[PDB]
């Protein structure tokens, strides 16, 4: 029942590890998915990166899977607009 | 005589007349509403013009009045309608021609006696050609009732100035049927002024075939093969094919010499689909439309006829065979097959309600048998509420139909357009159905077909590990 | 009378008019006899009879190459890439968009675009077209050059042989471009 | 004589207003030929934008003849790099 209720709250059949983690941390766990959802594996990315985010006319590389690698440059971050929203100047693999 | 073409539409249709002209030598007139300003449609042509200033913009785009004297102040020799704004209205085809310029359409007495689905079932009744047997005439309720009891369910309620499926309804029982008589009925006045509803019989799983006609000014009149538009969610086409690779070739003869019969005993002219309904090798007359499809795309590729072109210089009065070179009937050839995908806003995972927002990427596939008539799909568009859902028309063909299958599907896989929801999953599970690549689909494939409904979980991992950058 | 000169043992940059014409995927035949099948019983191509002739193509191939500078490949930063589509139109592109840094290190190609029909005058009216709706704009390219030859009454008659281009100065006269849109943007700039 | 030096010096044969214009103003009206290969035809350009240019977030409208208008928008002016050039974020033509 624990399995099927988690089968509901994440969009996907959980393992035995996500059943059980799920029933030790059920709200972290659950946080972790949402961001999951959210954010992607960002375990991936570089400590520098994971906790700074990205400086002005960076290139960084991230390698997501085997033979695939996405080429990242921050090239300009835009003045704030009236609702607070910022637009950011990603050169994401060339384009 | 022709110099200057406006376009009196918008989307992809405006450019593939762009094209078409200047292909052909013509000036190109494009209009657009202040919410279409960053239409490409409107930056494809020589001159735009701003047209129905304060209206809402598809009335804006429906504003006859403005669109003639945009085209008279412009100079423009003529004016192509394209389709769904005003390729069908008899006033605009009226004035358009009162006014001294070219339409580019069939002839007035064509658009009214096409225009209503009674009037046109009754033209096809004077051709013989054979269709669903049902009212003569818009019936009331209770005589719709009548027709329930005498010819028996299954009937389907369909008024006679519907489109896309709006004052269309289903029966099953009595109850049902003043239901749907009465939604019909408020969707003909609440839409098109006129209710007047016919009640005709429901066909169990037909085939929904259509056929691309073109006839001159001399009275030539060929048909470019058929259609297979039978792939449908809600009555509403979702993937078009051409030929019927389903049906038997001989089957598919007869239904294309039915409807140019049909458009020989109205005399018809210029471009123009008819509609058939197919079931177990008999065929059935429902609509003619009279204008240019948004699937002509596949019937160009599998006849090599510019169906576009072939509509502008019938427009300037040249012969079909002599002037613009088209051969005979028999010399019209079949080169392979070809599938029709529009790509759309609709996000199937929220009951195809079309999405809005600002398209942050888009790549485009290319390569042997890709066909693209993109609309407004740029990066960085905005895609507003007020226009129709589409993005990008596909068109994949090849010599035989499981190539031209496996081409889409690589397609559906190439095409990346993010910022919006697509209809592209969708796409792809419909591509592949062994129904559709059997080729035997129906109306009512998509509808009992739950497995279609089921999309696979896309990583994005390039818009979330981007979107987490710009949070930290 | 004809003359071998040479066998190329690899596809061709220009096999896409063939395809065109004919129906036939090269690539995907060349993978799939690479795995041994058959020609006409697995790949399912039919004999050389049955090879059908599907109207005529023209492949243009649009590089850097100015024809102003001596048909020097150009380099620098691509800021406009619109490209064309529709009936009879295909596109192999190569690194050819926005934002594209155009190198010195590799070959001029930006974009290969072939147009077929049935007819020979109504690819070459295609051709035309799709020259004038490219807008490819931060390096020069082969367009104008691309555009002469297609409106030349030698290349149309499909009568042109290897010393036309050479004996044709008026291939080489190039009618001035105002390119508003670019001057525009940058007096805004500037200002 | 001038005529044909005219032809010479800019890019194209000069009517005869452009003749006069240049014997009088010479230097002033190689200046100008050059300034209108560069900036173009910035007379059509209104005065407020001929003089100051573009804010952020501005919409212009510049009819560059009859039945063209290019829709241009400022989204964002970039920092300046090491060479000293600025990239400024147009949105021409929807683009
Ligand atoms: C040429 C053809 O025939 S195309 C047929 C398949 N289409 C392809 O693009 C093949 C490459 N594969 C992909 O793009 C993706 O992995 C797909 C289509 C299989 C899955 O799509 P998604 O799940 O939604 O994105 P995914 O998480 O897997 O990849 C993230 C990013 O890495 C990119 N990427 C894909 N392949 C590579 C690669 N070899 N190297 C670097 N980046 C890559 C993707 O384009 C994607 O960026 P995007 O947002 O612009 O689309
Ligand atoms: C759909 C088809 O068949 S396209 C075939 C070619 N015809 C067209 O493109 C019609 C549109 N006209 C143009 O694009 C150009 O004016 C050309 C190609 C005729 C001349 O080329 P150029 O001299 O280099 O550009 P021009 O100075 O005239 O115009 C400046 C800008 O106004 C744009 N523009 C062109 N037409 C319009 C219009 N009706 N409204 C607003 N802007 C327009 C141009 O695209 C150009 O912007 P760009 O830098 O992105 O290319
Ligand atoms: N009597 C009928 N029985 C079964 N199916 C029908 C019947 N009439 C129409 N259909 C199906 O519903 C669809 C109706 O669409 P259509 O009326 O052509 O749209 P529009 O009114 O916009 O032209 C057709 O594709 C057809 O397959
Ligand atoms: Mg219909």
């Amino acid at each position: 029942t624990v399995k099927a209720d988690l089968e509901q709250k994440i969009g996907y059949e959980p393992g035995d590890h996500e059943v059980i983690s799920y029933i030790m941390y059920p709200q972290v766990f659950l946080d972790y998915q949402k961001m999951q959802r959210e954010f992607g594996a960002v375990t991936l990315l570089d400590t520098p990166t994971f906790l700074h985010g990205m400086r002005l006319n960076e290139k960084i590389e991230v390698q997501i899977e085997k033979g695939k690698t996405l080429s990242i440059r921050l090239d300009e971050i835009g003045e704030p607009d009236l609702a607070g929203n910022r637009v950011l100047f990603f050169n994401l693999n060339g384009q | 005589h022709m110099k200057k073409l406006l376009v009196a539409n918008r989307g992809e249709i405006a450019v593939r007349v762009f094209r078409a002209c200047n292909e052909l030598g013509l000036s190109t007139v494009a209009v657009y509403a202040r919410e279409d300003e960053y239409s490409v449609h409107r930056f494809k042509a020589d001159e735009s013009y701003l047209i129905g200033q304060g209206k809402k913009p598809i009335d804006a785009y429906l504003d006859i009045d403005d669109i003639i004297r945009v085209a008279l102040e412009s100079g423009a020799d003529a004016i192509h309608p394209g389709y769904g704004l005003l390729s069908e209205n008899l006033e605009f085809a009226t004035k358009v021609r009162a006014a001294g310029l070219v339409f580019v359409g069939p002839e007035l007495h064509h658009l009214d006696i096409f225009g209503d689905k009674i009037k046109a079932k009754a033209a096809a009744d004077e051709a013989k050609v054979p269709g669903i047997p049902g009212t003569n005439g818009a019936v009331d309720i209770d005589g719709a009732l009548e027709f329930a009891k005498t010819y028996g369910y299954p009937v389907m309620i369909k008024a006679a100035l519907g489109g896309g499926g709006r004052g269309m309804r289903v029966a099953r029982n009595d109850a049902e049927m003043h239901d749907g008589y009465a939604r019909a009925k408020s969707e003909a006045i609440g839409a098109f002024g006129s209710g007047e509803i016919y009640v005709e019989k429901y066909i169990e799983n037909p085939k929904h075939i259509e056929v691309q006609i073109l006839g001159d000014r001399h009275g030539n009149i060929i048909h470019l093969h058929e259609r297979d538009c039978s792939v449908q969610r809600r009555n509403q086409k979702v993937i078009e094919i051409a030929p019927a690779v389903g049906l038997s070739p001989d089957f598919r003869n007869e239904i294309c010499e039915a409807a140019v019969k049909l458009c020989k005993n109205v005399g018809y002219v210029n471009a123009g689909t008819v509609e058939f309904l197919v079931k177990d090798d008999k065929f059935y007359f429902i609509e003619v439309n009279p204008r240019v499809q948004v699937e002509h795309t596949i019937t160009e590729l599998i006849t090599g006829v510019d169906i576009v072109q072939a509509q502008i210089l019938i427009a300037q009065g040249k012969d079909l065979h002599r002037e613009i070179g088209l051969p005979a009937q028999s010399e019209i050839p079949l080169l392979g097959s070809a599938i029709q995908c529009r790509i759309t806003t609709e996000d199937p995972q929220n009951g195809f309600l079309p999405d809005t927002g600002k398209i942050d990427t888009y790549r485009s596939p290319g390569g042997f048998g890709i066909r693209l008539d993109v609309g407004n799909a740029y990066a960085g568009y905005e895609v507003t509420p007020y226009f129709d859902s589409l993005l990008v028309k596909v068109c994949t063909f090849a010599n035989e139909f499981s190539d031209s299958v496996r081409k889409m599907d690589r397609v559906l896989h190439e095409f990346r357009i993010r910022g919006v929801k697509t209809n592209i999953p969708f796409l792809i599970n419909v591509i592949a159905n062994e129904n559709f690549t059997s080729g035997q689909a129906t109306t009512t494939f998509i509808d009992n077909t739950p497995s279609l409904f089921n999309f696979p979980r896309l990583r994005d991992r390039g818009t979330k590990t981007l979107h987490y950058l710009s949070m930290i």
